[PDB]
Parts: C-alpha cells; structure tokens; sequence
C-alpha cells in the first residue's frame, strides 16, 4: 500500500490550505487509522489529526478549531483543509497511515507563506 | 499527555553501544513507536509496540521498555546511522511524539 | 441528606487503584497473548479530601455492610455480580414501570418548552382571523 | 382469562414457607458469625382458598412446565437465576423499547388530566381578549 | 454507516446451525425424558450473499475481537452470559434514564398525530363561540 | 372422554354452515388442544382450525378469511361456523380432540350443498 | 410444510410384512400422528409421537422414524386390517395430513 | 454517650407537650436510633417514636395523628411535640437511644396535667 | 404485635433461682430487650439480644432464648433486685413492652 501527497506549494494569509493524499496499491477500509503529521524545519514532529473508515475524525486541541478532514473512498483521497492560516505553519507535511502491526510514511510536500 | 526525550544530542564512533531514552508522564505500557529520519527525506519505521521490528530495518536494533519508560539501544554502529530520532505513543489521542535525538 | 461521619478518625487522602480503560488504543497490547499479566493492568492515584468527600465515603460503606449482608443471606448463588444490574432494573420500572400520571410527583414529564411550542401556534390561526 | 383447575383433586390450604425479609431490624443477628444458621431463617404460614386462588394456583405451575422446560434446553448455563430480570427487561423493552405512537393501543400515554392542563390555560389569553 | 470488507476472500453462503424454537408443540419431545440428546436440538440452513450482507457480517465479527477482548480482561467471572442483558440495559438507560427534553434529538416523542389531536378539539368551543 | 356432533345436513350456497361438537364426560380446560377436521369423499382429510381453553383460535391459511370457532364452557360445546359456502366442502366432518399423550375423534357428520 | 406418503396402494396376503412410509419436506423430529379408517367410519388411533401405541390399538402394528422420515409397519397381517391409513404432523400449525395408502 | 431530658412541669388541656431531649459527649450521627418512652405510673412503658440521623421519621398508631418528632444537629438536642393533649398522658417520660449493641437510658422528666 | 409476660407478681428469698418468662406471638429470632426499674428511677439495662449483657451489669443474671420464647433468669438472688422487670422486641415498628414482673 502506497500513499502521495499532492498540493499547491504557496499560500497567501488569511487563506486555506488545501492537501491531497492520495493512495494506491489498496482501498482506505479496513483497520487502518490514517494521521496528519506536520514539521517545520529542523525540529521533532507535530501530530495534526486522523480519520477512521467508518466516521468521527479526531484531532489536537491546539488546533481543534480550525481543522477538517475528509475522506472520499471512490476516487480513494484524503482532502485536509486548513482555515485561517497564518505564517507560523510553513513545513513539509505529511500523511501517516497507522495500523496494528505498522504503518507507512509519505514522501511530504513543502508548503511556505508570504 | 507528554513525553521526555534524553538526550538532545549525541556524537560517537564505531564499536560501542548507544542509548536513547523516551519517558512518558503517565502509564500506557506497549505504546512506543521509534522511528528514523534522515534530513531532507520521510522517516522510515524502526520500532513499534516498544519491541518489535519492522520488515526492512536491519538487526542490530533493538526496543524495550513498558509502564513509563522506554528505551532504544543501537549495538556496533556504522556511519550509516547519522539521523535524527523520533518516538510516538499510541495509547490515545492526541498522539504526541518527542522532541528528536541527533546522532553522528 | 447529607454523611455525617461518626467514626473515631479519618484518613483524609484516598489513595486508590482501579484498571485502566480502554488498555490498548492502537498496537497489540489488546491481544491477550501479548498483553500484561493480570497483575499489571491497574492504574494508581491520589484523591484529596475536597469538601469532606472521602471522610464522608468512609462512613457510608460502614452503612451498607448490614444490608449487604442481609442480601447475601437470602440467595443461594456462590458469586453474585448482578447488584448493580439490579438497581438499574428498579430505576427503570420505578420511574416507567407504571403509569405515568402527568403533574404528579412520580412522573418526571416538565412540559415549559412544550407550553411555548402550543403558545407560538396559538398565533397561526388566532392572529389572522380575519 | 380465568384458570380452571383440571386436577383430580385440590387441596385448598396453602401451608408455606419462606424467608423474613428484614431478618434483622436492630440488634446483632444480620451480623453472619451471631445470626441464625441456614436452617433457621424461614417463616411459615397458612393461606385458605379464597375465590378459589390456590386451586387456580396449582394448575398454572402445571401449565408453566412445558415451556420452562424448553428454555432450559436451550440454555449452556448450569444454574439459571436470571429469568425474572430477563421478565422484567422485556416488559420494559415492550413498552419504551420502540416508538410511543399517542392514542395507539400500545402506547400508555393518558391524557385527559392534561386536557384539562391545557383547557384552564385556554381562558388565560382567550377570556381576556378585549 | 457502511461495513466494507477489506478481507483477502470471502465465501458468499452462510452454511448454519442453530437450535429450534418451541422444539415440541404437542407431543412428548418436551419432556428431558423422551426428548432429543444434546446433539439433536440443532436445524440447519444455507443463507446467499443477497446485498452482499454475508461478506458485510464477516467483517463485523472482526471489528468486534479488540473491544471483546478488552471487556474479558475487566471481568472475574469465570463464564460470562450477560453482555446481550447489559445491552438491552443501556438503551433503557440512554432512552429513559434521564430527563426527555422535548423537541431534543435524545427525545423520542412524536408529536404530529398529538398536534392534530389538539386542532380537531380547537374547534370544539373556537368555532361555536357565538 | 367422549364427543358428539351435531348440525343439519343440508345448506344453501351463500349461506353459513354451523356446528356444534358437545363433550361429554368432562370439560373444556386442560391441556387438549380441539381441532376440527374435514373429508370430502374418498380422499385424504383437511385440517382446519382448533382452539385452547383460554383463547385467540388457530387456523388454516386457504380458509383464514370465513371461518371461526368458539367455545362455550357452561355447556361445554363448540360452535364452528362457516362463511360464504360454495360447493366444494361437501364432506363429513369431524372434530377431534388432541392432546400431549393422545387424543379422540368423534362420529362425524355428513354435510353437502344443493 | 407438506408431508409425502407412500405408496398409494398395496395389496398383499396373511404371513408377510408391510411398511407404510411418511416423509417429510423439514425436520419435525418426532411428531407423526399414524391412524386407521375403514369406509364410513371415523378413524381411530394408531401411533402417536410415531413411536407409542394407544391403549385399544392390537400388539403387531408397530412404528417408528425421526428427523425427516418416518415409517409404520404391520407384522403377520389378518384380513381385519383393510383400512386406509394416515398420518399427521403437530410441529407447527396449519398441521398437515398425507394422502392415504389403501390396504389390502 | 449521656443524654438528659428537660421540659416544663405542667400542661394545660388543649395544648402542646414540648420535651428537650439534649445529649452530651457526642453527636446523633452514627447507628444509633433514639427513641421515646412514656410511662403512667405503676404500669409498664408504653413506646412512642423515633428517629434516625438521615431523615423519615417512624411511629406508633394510636398516636400518629398527633406527635411529632424534630431533631437539631448544631445544637444537638431533640425537640418531642405533643398536640391535642388530654387527661390521659400525665406520665414520667424518657428518651432511650437504641443501637446495634446497647443502648442508653436518661433520666425521665415528670409531667402531669391539671 | 404483643407480648406476653409471665407471671405478672413475684416474690422469693435468698438463695433460690428466679425465672421470668417474654413470649411472643410471632417470630422475631433474638430481639429482646430486657430491663430492670425500682420504682421512681429510670430504667437500667439488663440484656440486649436476649443473651448478652451490659457493661455495669452483674455477672449473676442471665437471658436466653429465640423463634417465640425467651426467658431471664437470676440465679442467687440478693435483696437489692426488687424492682420491676420488662422485656421489648426490636424486629419491626412499632416496637412494644411488656407488662411488667414485680420481684420481691
Ligand atoms: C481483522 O482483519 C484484519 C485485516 O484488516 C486482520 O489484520 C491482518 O492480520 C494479519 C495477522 O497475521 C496480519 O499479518 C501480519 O502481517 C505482517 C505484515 O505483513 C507480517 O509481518 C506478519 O507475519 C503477519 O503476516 C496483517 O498485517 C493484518 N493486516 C492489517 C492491515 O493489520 C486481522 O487479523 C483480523 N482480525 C482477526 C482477529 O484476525
Ligand atoms: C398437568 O395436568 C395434566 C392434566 O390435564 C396432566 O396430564 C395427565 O398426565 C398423566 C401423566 O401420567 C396422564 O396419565 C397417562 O394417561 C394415559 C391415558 O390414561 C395412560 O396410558 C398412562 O399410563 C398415564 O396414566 C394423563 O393422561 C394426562 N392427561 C392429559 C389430559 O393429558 C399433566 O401430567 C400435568 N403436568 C405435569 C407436569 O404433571
Ligand atoms: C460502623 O460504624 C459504627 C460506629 O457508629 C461501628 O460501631 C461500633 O462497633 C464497635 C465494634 O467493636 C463497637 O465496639 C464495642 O463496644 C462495646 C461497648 O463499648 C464493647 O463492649 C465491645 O467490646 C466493643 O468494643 C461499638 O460500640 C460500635 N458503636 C456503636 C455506636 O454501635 C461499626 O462497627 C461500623 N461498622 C462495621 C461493619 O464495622
Ligand atoms: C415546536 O417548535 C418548532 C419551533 O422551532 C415549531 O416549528 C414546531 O412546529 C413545533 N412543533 C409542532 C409539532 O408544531
Ligand atoms: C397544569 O396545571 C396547573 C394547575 O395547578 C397550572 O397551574 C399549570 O400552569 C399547568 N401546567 C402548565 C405547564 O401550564
Ligand atoms: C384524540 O383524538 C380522538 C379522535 O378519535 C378524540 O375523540 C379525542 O378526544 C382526542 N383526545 C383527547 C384527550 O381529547
């Protein structure tokens, strides 16, 4: 199982910031929970939010009001949006999908402010 | 929940036995994933339940740990190894991982 | 009514034990061959003596030991763990094992927001009445 | 329906034991190690065969056996205590289990007590209406 | 929500055993005596994969093993028969246990039929008001 | 335990069939179940309803429309009544009385149509 | 539920021994009800719970059968028994009679 | 644990009894029931009431329409009412407190009418 | 429920055993509680439970007793024990006494 993310690499402030994560190689059903990680540069990670296959995403309070998560299983995608964006989340993000015996990291898109 | 990470930084050669700590405040007893990352790219998996290794990271690695403790121990090193280090607890949300390891 | 705890002290702090709850989110601890032993699933805590509480507890179980004993004469099972179930049981057929006559004591019916759902449909009909 | 007895006989008197509940009001006795042994805890009585109720009586365990003894087939338990709560669930479950459908048969809602709850509100705005 | 089945195959019919209810309506197969051994209480059947539900219900089974296992780590009972009992017990409890707060979306009261019981006797005394 | 029918023998057609089974020797509580049954010559017989001494009849699906039964314990007999006849439940009747360790038939009584 | 009898005619002579079969589409286990009929008469009993005869009912009739099929036979027959015979099940209602099998 | 009453000396007819039962080297929580006893001379004790430390109070029969029983905590003292008196309780009157294992008696006040 | 005591007047003298007879019309099992009062005084203790004493209470009266019957006895009496006797069962409200037994 394989995951991409995808995405613009610019925002503007006081904007939405819109990802795409992609996976191929399965179907987003199963035991499987599927988690946001952030990183700004040169520092530990940042844990954003997840989703399950059935409902009721989960989140981290620091930003529990301005963070939503979608998942689509017919073209098989994650749409994660960000409102009210500010210049203190330029990073390279990535989607995490955890599991009960591992899990597979992404390969991370750079997104910056200005 | 939060999670202490010691130390912040590491240098050592070929030959010894090298140690990194990851303490939790509370218990959650299995719920550690160890991970190593590179800079510039993603993080590959090392370890995860605190014991058990992934399909593709090789065997000299090691986990343990359980209650409030953990620890990870890398035996003979190589200079391959030259990455920062991460570690994850899974016992519930929001999940919450340390603050990095750098080893050279 | 209130516990007034008549017992010659009082240890003010509580200091517990219980099992933790949801014991294994993600990974394997909820399979039982990998999991803990019995003796390693209880969590520890500290609990203060806010307003009396535990002082007030101690008394109370001190209360229940001669109806619990009691109970415990009058069945013929070795082990009984449905207490609780049974008090579930009478909280329900107490409050809608009966009829419930509305306006009375025993009938837990508030109907002040049900008033302002017939007092604002007094005005569709009523006001234009032309 | 009524019960008519279709026994070769009827023995009218009920002579019955059972335990006393309360078994000790003040004192010693629910204390275990000073009350009374197993033996020693049943009251005894005797009940006459008004409106015929105890020959009525001896023909319903009659009729009972045949279905209890079908549950007990169907049943892994050993000892089975809990037939009288699974009674209770399902009266409960049969009233308030599902949708309360008002002036259906199978609701228990009455309302002409709350008639006249809202008929005296009705000459509150209606009377004065100058 | 959906149960998708994200299981490497599924077999689409369900082969079953269960017992058979009343198992003895005249006759004397009730009575343990007469009746079947153990082994003789059970029919059979064959289900088909009709909306794909025997594939849906594999899954399911699945999902349910970590909660199971985690409720059986909680308990001393040696044989535990009474989780479907404690279900029943919890919807009467989020149902009825507390206040119904009426026009809520945890109350279940229904009332358009009782809002036609209230405008058919409007005109009982607003129309003859002469 | 001993039963007896009675009724006419003839009937109209759009007209209503009556029976009465009277017991004899004993009365109607226990724990017999009494069905009533029918044969239309040389053939095989058809059930068609019963009723238990305390209430809510049983019955026969190809004639669950027109037909009822009743019990009178003063007397101690029963009424069966059909419906809307027609000409094809000619036959000799009988009622049967059915119970856990056997049973009893009576003698049957000829009924046709004109 | 429907039940199947058969045959649906025998002849035989006195010395032999003759078998009456009822099958059914279920398992009702072992509910068969096995009568007798001469020509203008009301049956009488044989068999009930296709195993036990009735008090009144000659000691060569025999039955038996379980699950889904059930038999009735007859030992060392005498030209008494020329008689339809029948059979019925009481697992469930509407209870359900066979089509006869004439003896003789 | 000592307990001592105190009240007046005389009533009139067609008014109220009050008593003061006030205890001394505790309190009325605990186990413990406290009860009324009065006795007529010459006689045996005839009870009258009680209470407990929660709440509810409980009786006699012949006596229930007219007594009533009222316990204070901060002061720690019981006040007994009797309305409606006649000729027919001029008695020497006591308050007992009855628990699992003893019990203790006061000093019993006398109390006529005229 | 009532009691019954037996006999309502006693009188004896040094050296003899005396014996006082609480007899009840249903079944209580061990509540009783009986007294002892010389005249113009409060009643003391004797016996609660029907067996046991109180503390201040001398080591020469003894109770006994259960179901419906219960008895006191005293053995080597002393002219100080004239006074009346009682006996009250605690099983249920209302409570009740005796009538008395006057010891001289
Ligand atoms: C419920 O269904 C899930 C499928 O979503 C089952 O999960 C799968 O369980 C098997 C058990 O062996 C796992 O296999 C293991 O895979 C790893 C990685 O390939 C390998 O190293 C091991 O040797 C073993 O083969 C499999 O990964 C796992 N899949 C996921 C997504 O977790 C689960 O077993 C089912 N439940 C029960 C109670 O069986
Ligand atoms: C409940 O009450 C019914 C009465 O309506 C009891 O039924 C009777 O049970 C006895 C049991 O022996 C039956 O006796 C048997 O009678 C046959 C025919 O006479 C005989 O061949 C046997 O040797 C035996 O004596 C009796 O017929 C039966 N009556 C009916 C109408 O079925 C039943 O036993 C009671 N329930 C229980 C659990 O005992
Ligand atoms: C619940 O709390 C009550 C306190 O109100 C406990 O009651 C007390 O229990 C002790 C048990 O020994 C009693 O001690 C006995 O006292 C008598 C008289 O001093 C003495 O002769 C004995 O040797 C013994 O020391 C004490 O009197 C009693 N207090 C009262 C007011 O009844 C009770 O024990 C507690 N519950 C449990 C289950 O322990
Ligand atoms: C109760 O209140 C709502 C107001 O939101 C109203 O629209 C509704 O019609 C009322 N219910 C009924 C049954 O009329
Ligand atoms: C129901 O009746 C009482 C009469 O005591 C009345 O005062 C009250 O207002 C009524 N209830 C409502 C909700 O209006
Ligand atoms: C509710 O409807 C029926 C209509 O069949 C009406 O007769 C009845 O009076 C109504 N209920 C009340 C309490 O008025």
């Amino acid at each position: 199982v394989q995951l991409q993310e995808s995405g613009p690499g610019l925002v503007k402030p006081s904007g939405t910031l819109s990802l795409t994560c992609a996976v191929s190689g399965g179907s987003i059903s199963g035991t499987n929970w599927w988690t946001w990680v952030r990183q700004p540069p040169g520092r530990g990670l940042e844990w954003i939010g997840e989703i399950y296959y059935r409902g009721s995403p989960n989140y981290n309070p620091s930003l529990k009001s301005r963070v939503t998560i979608s998942v689509d299983q017919s073209k098989s995608q994650f749409s994660l949006k960000l409102t009210s964006v500010t210049a203190a989340d330029t990073a390279v993000y990535y989607c995490l999908r955890l599991s009960h015996y591992g899990g597979a990291w992404g390969q991370g898109t750079l997104v910056t402010v200005s | 929940i939060q999670l202490t990470q010691s130390p912040s930084s590491l240098s050592a050669s070929v030959g010894d036995r090298v140690t990194i700590t990851c303490r939790a405040s509370q218990s959650i007893s299995t719920y550690l994933n160890w991970y190593q990352q590179k800079p510039g790219k993603a993080p590959k998996f090392l370890i995860f339940s605190a014991s058990n290794l992934q399909s593709g990271v090789p065997s000299r690695f090691s986990g343990g740990g359980s209650g409030t403790d953990f620890t990870l121990t890398i035996s003979s090193l190589q200079p391959e190894d030259f990455a920062t280090y991460y570690c994850q607890q899974t016992y519930n949300t929001p999940r919450t991982f340390g603050q990095g390891t750098k080893v050279e | 009514e209130a516990i007034v705890n008549a017992q010659p002290k009082c240890n003010p702090n509580l200091h517990y034990w219980t099992t933790q709850d949801e014991g294994a989110a993600i990974g394997l601890a909820w399979i039982p061959y990998f999991g803990p032993a019995a003796e390693g699933i209880y969590i520890e805590g500290l609990m203060h003596n806010q307003d009396g509480l535990i002082c007030g507890l101690r008394q109370l179980a001190n209360e229940t030991t001669q109806a619990l004993q009691l109970f415990l004469r009058a069945t013929t099972e070795l082990r009984t763990f449905s207490i609780l179930n049974r008090k579930a049981i009478d909280f329900l057929l107490q409050r809608w094992g009966g009829t419930c006559h509305i306006l009375g004591p025993d009938c837990c019916i508030e109907p002040h927001d049900w008033t302002k759902n017939i007092t604002d449909k007094i005005d569709q009909i009523i006001h234009d009445f032309v």
